[PDB]
């Protein structure tokens, strides 16, 4: 699947939505086929790989276990109640099988809220134990790079692995393992609303005048202000971002956000 | 003779989620089959007790590949439940993005996951581009030439010669297949479409993003109608019709001829992978509270009698658990659903799967493109009926031809060419309304102590319906049965084997180590196991 020259990724798919496999569909300048190509060997990745089943597997054992060494790329929360039994894939745990490949990886990216900080299948009463890959890896010595979001901006995966392929390290990580290029500023401070937040401009309803007008939806329940992500900088599909499409932020690069940001029309 | 025993495809890969099919083959041919879903979230139980306004951004997360339908039907749910009627800006604002997400989903369905179990990608390094050009021009007005389809080649070839073969690598077709049926000029030109469809589908997901924020996810519905008054914009609906004038050449020009040539190569794939009994919600409505109102109908078949296509009858649908792992066996109406895991490990007291075994009148249905498109065909929808007549002209093939994965998958084209046209139909009708004078967006509301709703989404792989119970302001029971609940979810406690694993039944088994011919149909149904799962 690899060995020589592209550094080769191993993708891996926990308690998921699939949302952060699309996000990477995304990637705009490089384009995904350029990154498949050129810049990376995408090893294994269950959404668009060509082989299945025994054969899957065989590629999976094959990548992770290259002498040319792997970087993980990891989808979902891992479940961890009842013994993992929640989430399998070839009838084995998703805890066992990333207990046992992760720590081999040469560097680890937890990519989107599930597998940074267990996502929606943690959110209360979290049926299945999920957990974001830190806190279930810790004893392990697991430390992955954590790119939020529910799915987080492509653009912020991308710059992460290109940094390490040319730094040969992480770059700066926040208090949540976040990279702080991406991660360092709240998207508030970033807001086209913001002269209306500072002038008590808020839009009492989405049918209202002072919405179709812009002002500030901190009211109608916007998180923008306890939210660290680059959503109106970077924006999505080279296009929009949620309050410019006129609704609140819902906080959705926090841990924990489904309980903390909810309800999620309210301030 | 040939292999009898068992095969196991776990992970069953190029599908949405977490799918172990297990089949059982004799003679070469498969037998029995069992679908288990391995992957359990319970959206369901999470939802209990938290705000229903809250809900659509729980269930969106649902599926990402399916993204945004389930934002959808939850606001319809809860609309449904308020009694608020949205204005009709909000419906055909929310029609729009549907309507894209579509054509992102099913472009990228035929290409990204499909395609693989029919071209054979290391073939095209040996074909001859003038002669893989001069096919591609004949088969589409889209003229290709022999140094457009060598620039493809030789990236392949470098790409190949690498050794890092990356998402080919252990591919079915390595070396040779025997079910693999493809020149390599076909091949070539199939590879081609597959990198260029990598980038087309980046404008397809742009265009839900103009109106609808972001794509994954987008983050414009809100109970009432739509929040983006960007949306009512000149520049925005001209970045969107640009998008999708784009996107409709794409599926007009590129992925149905790729579509005819791959059907007319495999035309034995008529023979395999048919289901008796359909059900579909219909979808892109005039009115929310009225299915018939949808630019494609509801409608109910069993036994392929199409001349007696039965009303939607919502109050017949209930899902089973007896061969799932939830606690008993007793069969629910989703106003009185339950969600209470109980794990036994595969065939476990009969149990194999994570998914609810959904029926209507006690009887498995099939749900998604072919669905919708044989019951609006019988319902006379004149847009439907002139692509699918040409496409039965064009392959050569009489309508018993469309039951089966071969069908299956030329309906998923059908379907996909039809909503591309239509759209620019809803386009201009949201034009002309703005164009009234109407520029209302959101229509207040009110939340009622108790009530009860429903939300229906003919989304790309089906019907798609949730439902709510309210009781104190609060959600009181929250149940998603999805489209691939109905045709991947279990047995029943009738033993009735679902849509896919009846499907599955006589298919042929040429390598057991490499068996292409069971993904082939369960491709065909394009499985979403997060969705059906939840
Ligand atoms: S972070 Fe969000 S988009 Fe990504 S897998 Fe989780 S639920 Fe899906
Ligand atoms: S809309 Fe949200 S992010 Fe923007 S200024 Fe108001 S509170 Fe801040
Ligand atoms: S909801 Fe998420 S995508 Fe950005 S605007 Fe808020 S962090
Ligand atoms: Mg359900």
């Amino acid at each position: 699947l690899m060995g020589p020259r592209r550094p080769s990724v191993v993708y891996l798919h926990n308690a998921e939505c699939t949302g952060c496999s699309e996000s990477v569909l995304r990637a705009f300048e490089p384009y995904i086929d350029t990154l498949i190509l050129d810049t990376l060997s995408l090893d294994y990745h269950e959404t668009i790989m060509a082989a299945a089943g025994d054969a899957a597997e065989a590629a999976l054992e094959q990548a992770v276990n290259s002498p040319h060494g792997f970087i993980a790329v990891v989808e979902g929360g891992i479940p961890t109640a009842a013994n993992g039994i929640y989430g399998k894939v070839a009838n084995h745990t998703m805890l066992d099988i990333c207990s046992r490949i992760l720590p081999k990886a040469q560097a680890v990216i937890a990519y989107g809220t599930c597998a940074t900080f267990g996502g929606v299948q943690a959110a209360k009463p979290n049926p299945t134990g999920a957990k974001g890959v830190n806190d279930a890896l810790k004893h392990l010595g697991v430390k992955a790079i954590n790119i939020a979001g529910c799915p987080p901006n492509p653009y912020n995966l991308v710059g992460t692995i290109v940094y390490y392929l040319k730094n040969k390290a992480a770059p700066e990580l926040d208090s949540l393992n976040r990279p702080t290029m991406f991660f360092g500023q709240t998207v508030h401070e970033q807001c086209p609303r913001l002269p209306h937040f500072d002038a008590g401009e808020f839009a009492p309803s989405f049918e209202s005048e002072e919405a179709r007008k812009g002002w500030c939806l901190y009211e109608l329940g916007c998180k923008g202000p306890v939210t660290m992500n680059n959503c109106p900088k970077i924006k999505f599909n080279q296009t929009n971002w949620p309050v410019d499409a006129g609704h609140p932020c819902i906080g959705c690069s926090e841990p924990d956000f489904w309980d903390a940001m909810t309800p999620f029309y309210q301030n | 003779s040939s292999y009898s025993g068992p095969i196991v495809v776990d992970p069953v890969t190029r599908i949405e989620g977490h799918l172990r099919i297990e089949v059982e083959v004799e003679n070469g041919k498969v037998k029995n089959a069992y679908s288990s879903s391995t992957l359990f979230r319970g959206l369901e139980i999470i939802l209990k007790g938290r705000d229903p306004r809250d809900a659509q951004h729980f269930t969106q997360r649902t599926c990402g590949v399916c993204t945004y339908t389930h934002a959808l039907a939850s606001t319809r749910c809860v609309d449904n439940a308020v009694g608020v009627h949205i204005p009709k800006n909000a419906t055909y604002i929310r029609n729009l993005v549907l309507g894209a997400q579509y054509l992102h989903d099913h472009i990228v369905h035929f290409y990204h996951l499909h395609a693989l179990d029919f071209v054979d990608v290391t073939a095209a390094l040996k074909a001859d581009p003038a002669k893989a050009a001069k096919v591609a021009s004949s088969i589409s007005p889209r003229k290709t030439t022999a140094a457009d389809l060598k620039a493809v080649q030789d990236k392949l070839k470098t790409f190949v010669e690498t050794g890092q073969l990356g998402p080919f690598t252990n591919a079915y077709f390595l070396g040779g297949h025997p079910a693999y049926y493809l020149d390599p000029e076909t091949n070539l030109i199939a590879t081609a479409h597959y990198l260029e469809a990598l980038r087309l589908q980046v404008k397809a997901a742009r265009a839900m993003a103009v109106f609808g924020a972001k794509n994954p996810h987008t983050q414009f519905t809100v109970v009432g109608g739509v929040t983006c008054y960007d949306a009512l914009t000149p520049q925005r609906i001209a970045e969107f019709e640009a998008l999708w004038k784009e996107t409709k050449a794409f599926v007009d020009e590129v992925y149905i001829p790729d579509l005819l040539v791959v059907a007319a190569a495999y035309k034995d794939w008529t023979q395999y992978g048919g289901t008796d009994n359909f059900i579909t919600f219909g979808e892109f409505p005039k009115d929310e509270y009225d299915l018939n109102s949808r630019f494609f109908k509801p409608g109910v078949v069993f036994k392929r009698d199409f001349k007696n296509i039965k009303p939607f009858d919502k109050m017949q649908i209930e899902e089973h658990v007896r061969h799932s792992w939830y606690e008993g066996a007793e069969a629910r109406h989703p106003w009185k659903g339950q969600t209470q895991p109980k794990y036994t490990d595969l065939h476990g007291d009969d149990r194999y799967s994570w998914m609810k075994a959904p029926r209507y009148m006690g009887e498995p249905m099939e749900t998604g493109p072919l669905a919708q498109v044989l019951i609006a065909y019988s319902q006379g929808h004149p847009k439907v009926k002139a692509v699918t007549d040409a496409v039965l002209a064009k392959l050569g093939v009489g309508p018993e031809a469309l039951f089966s994965t071969l069908g299956r998958t030329a309906a998923r084209g059908i379907e996909t060419a039809v909503i591309a046209e239509y759209v620019g139909v809803m386009l201009q009708e949201y034009k002309d309304n703005i164009a009234k004078g109407d520029n209302v967006i959101c229509a207040p509301w009110e939340m009622p102590k108790q009530a009860e709703g429903v939300g229906f989404v003919n989304a790309p792989r089906g019907g798609l319906s949730h439902w709510i119970r309210i009781e104190d302001g609060k959600i009181g029971n929250f149940q998603l049965v999805v489209p691939s609940t109905w045709t991947l979810g279990p047995r029943c406690d009738k033993n009735k084997l679902s849509p896919v694993e009846a499907s599955l039944i006589g298919t042929p088994v040429a390598d057991a180590k490499r068996p292409v011919e069971i993904l082939r149909t369960v491709h065909s149904f394009d499985p979403c196991i997060a969705c059906g799962v939840h």
